[PDB]
């Protein structure tokens, strides 16, 4: 029944950098069954995989977008959230957050974006 | 005889149900020995069930119970008052312990949790002026997760630490899903010193703390013993004990 | 990335088949295929997991399997409501998510 | 015998954000007994605090001004700092740090503004 | 926030009483009344401390009570040196910090 | 690839955390590390946590 909420600029200006956070309520961030994921889907494209935040671990990034992306946590306020450097035309899409599950509750390993926030459309331009 | 007697005109102390760790830390199952006049022994039932009521464990209590063997009487003396605790919230407990359905606790522990949005570091310290070695048992929570850390305590990493002129303790929670037992997948860890005459004990927390708020003088140190029985107390008197009756002989052996 | 159909077609009443094509690495080696159904203005919808499984609350006319490396999201009963994109998502040797295209869905 | 000593911008403008920090000299910044409180005091007003440093728990901050502030610390330096996001001309006031004492000396628990700096003023403007 | 007068004033050498009043959560409550003493251009000194008791260095001509939910600060033989602003600060049953309006302290 | 990292098992009566420690050690059997083994035992019916 966890809530996930993305709040962000709708704009960025090319070569900037694009900050968005995700508030999580009605559930931890914290856990072991867990990773936090930032998905986009720049407008007219299906859905690309941003990266994970690991709380317990370390963080893991799609390898094209690795370079230019810092995922982080604030523990304080319940939040996780997105960075993306030197941002660019290509970078406009709608970034949403998920709750991914990569062990089930049947004692077994399992693997699906369960929560998703209703996601926060970020423009790129100059 | 088939009966358990007094021992030298003095009655044992019959714990019932309960056992010694469910006696000391004030199981509200055990009310019936918060107030416990001198004893000649220790009839203690094999396999009690009012123990730890909130599931857990007691460090060197095989120990503690030898050592309760040559003690006989001994004083119950508050040491930390659970009112000193301000700034705290003292009203904790858990439906593992309930009274009468109500959540409840170990008598004579504090469950130190968040007052507000705060846990200052919960600070206190006692000199031993009693007249005598006292024992004193103190614990550290154990949560079933970190969204329970943070619900009983603002600070996640925390500690909790103890010390004397030769005790020097510091632990830390250990935050792990664990099997359900009495209902809670929490554990709570438990120990205990004796603290010598004159000497000063100090307590200091962040957090999953349970503080005594009374310490044990001990008033006899008398040759004494825990026997293992389901018997009761016969109203009788003896020289010579078994778990089976009190002998009565003038013989060189017996079987 | 995973090969979806661009798009799919059917009228209401019917059985459609979205098909999802990997490799031995993503697909064929696990059984950790996922397919989520996104409505337009709407965050996906976690429709199938594990491959079969369906989520509480999903309806079981959505229903899945797999064979080598395809996977094949089936929808009995195509219902005016169901146009949506549809998208296959599944574990890999690499141990990150993939992703597939995305089927476009249209009730006719 | 502490001393306390603030320092920072005495302007800062309309919408950025404030950033204030105080020496500690003459004594530490960690301690079990001690919280280090931000002050301030607006021309015409009185005493408004603004938040607390536990070095070895959770901060926490005057629920209003509460989204808005951030408390830390530098112990390279013995410093601690406050920060004050989307300063308005309402944050126009005296900053102060202090020594907070909870617990006493005595073995008891206790509750009092024991050391000040002298403050510094900070204007808010358009 | 705890209530105050907003000024108080005597003669030289008279003694004068300025209040403090709260809830039962902050000042009823707890025995945590602390007073300082803030003139112009410094910051605030502390006088008194868990509601009756004086820093060393603090003049033994300020002394303090509470009754009920009421606090009071009071100043002895008082001195034209005693203008300032007084203020109150209490714990309370949220644990943060609460302190009063203030109190201007005019010596006539 | 994570390095703060620890060992957590338990059970009703087991409760213990480890974290491993990183040294340079001399080599036994060619290398310097060390590997630590521990045991329980399962009592009927109970159930055995790794993480
Ligand atoms: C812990 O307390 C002892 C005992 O204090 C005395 O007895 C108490 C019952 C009470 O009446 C106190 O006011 C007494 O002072 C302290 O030991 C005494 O220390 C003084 C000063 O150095 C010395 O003259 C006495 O002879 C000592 N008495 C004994 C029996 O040793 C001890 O210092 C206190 N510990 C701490 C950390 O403060
Ligand atoms: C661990 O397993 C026991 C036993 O489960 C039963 O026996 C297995 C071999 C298998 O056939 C299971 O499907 C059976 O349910 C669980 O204990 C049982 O719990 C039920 C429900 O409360 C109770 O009615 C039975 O009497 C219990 N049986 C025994 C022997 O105690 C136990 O709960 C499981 N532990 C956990 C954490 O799930
Ligand atoms: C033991 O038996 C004698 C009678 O032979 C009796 O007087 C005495 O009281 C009995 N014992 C004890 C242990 O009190």
């Amino acid at each position: 029944q966890v809530q996930l909420q993305e709040s962000g600029p709708g704009l960025v200006k090319t070569s900037e950098t694009l900050s968005l956070t995700c508030a999580v309520s009605g559930g931890s961030i914290s856990g072991s069954r867990y990773y936090w994921a930032w998905i986009r889907q720049p407008p007219g494209k299906g859905l690309e995989w941003i990266g994970n935040l690991y709380y317990s671990g370390t963080n893991f990034y799609n390898p094209s977008l690795e370079g230019r992306v810092t995922i982080s946590v604030d523990t304080s306020k319940n939040q996780v959230s997105l960075k993306l450097s030197s941002v660019t035309a290509a970078d406009t899409a709608v970034y949403f957050c998920a709750r991914h599950v990569y062990y089930s509750d049947t004692n077994s390993y399992t693997y699906f974006f369960d929560y998703w926030g209703q996601g926060t459309l970020v423009t790129v331009s100059s | 005889n088939g009966k358990l007697c007094k021992l030298n005109g003095i009655p044992p102390l019959e714990l019932g149900d309960c056992s010694i760790a469910g006696w000391l830390l004030g199981n509200p199952e055990c009310d019936r020995l918060l107030s416990v006049p001198e004893w000649s022994y220790i009839m203690e039932k094999e396999n009690p069930r009012d123990g730890l009521c909130y599931p857990g464990s007691f460090n060197d209590y095989e120990e503690l119970k030898h050592l309760l063997s040559s003690v006989k009487h001994f004083e119950k003396v508050k040491i930390l008052p659970k009112d000193r605790w301000t700034q705290h919230t003292t009203t904790g407990g858990s439906r593992a312990c309930a009274v009468s359905g109500n959540p409840s606790f170990f008598r004579n522990m504090v469950w130190l949790t968040k007052k507000g949005s705060n846990y200052p570091v919960a600070k206190g310290s006692y000199n031993n002026t009693s007249g005598e070695q006292m024992l004193i048992i103190w614990g550290v929570h154990h949560p079933n997760d970190e969204t329970e850390q943070r619900t009983l305590y603002q600070n996640v990493g925390t500690y909790v630490s103890v010390g004397t002129s030769t005790l020097n303790k510091r632990s830390t929670p250990d935050i792990a899903t664990r099997p359900k037992v009495n209902g809670q997948g929490g554990r709570m860890e438990f120990s205990w010193t004796l603290l010598d005459m004159w000497d000063t004990i100090n307590f200091e927390s962040t957090g999953n703390l349970i503080a005594p708020e009374y310490g044990f003088k001990i008033s006899k140190r008398g040759s004494s013993g825990i026997m293992k029985t389901e018997g009761t107390l016969e109203n009788c008197e003896t020289k010579c004990q078994t778990p089976l009756g009190a002998i009565n002989t003038t013989l060189p052996f017996h079987n | 990335a995973l090969t979806q159909p661009a798009s799919v077609s059917g009228s209401p009443g019917q059985s459609i088949t979205i098909s999802c094509t990997g490799t031995s690495s993503d697909i064929g080696g696990y059984n950790y295929v996922s397919w989520y159904q996104n409505h337009p203005g709407k965050a996906p919808k976690l429709i199938i997991y594990d491959v079969s499984h369906r989520p509480s609350g999903v309806s079981n006319r959505f229903s899945g399997s797999k064979s080598g490396n395809t996977a094949s999201l089936s929808i009995s009963g195509l219902q005016a409501e169901d146009e949506a994109d549809y998208y296959c998502c599944s574990f890999t040797d690499n141990n990150i998510p993939a992703f597939g295209g995305g089927t476009k869905l249209t009730v006719l």
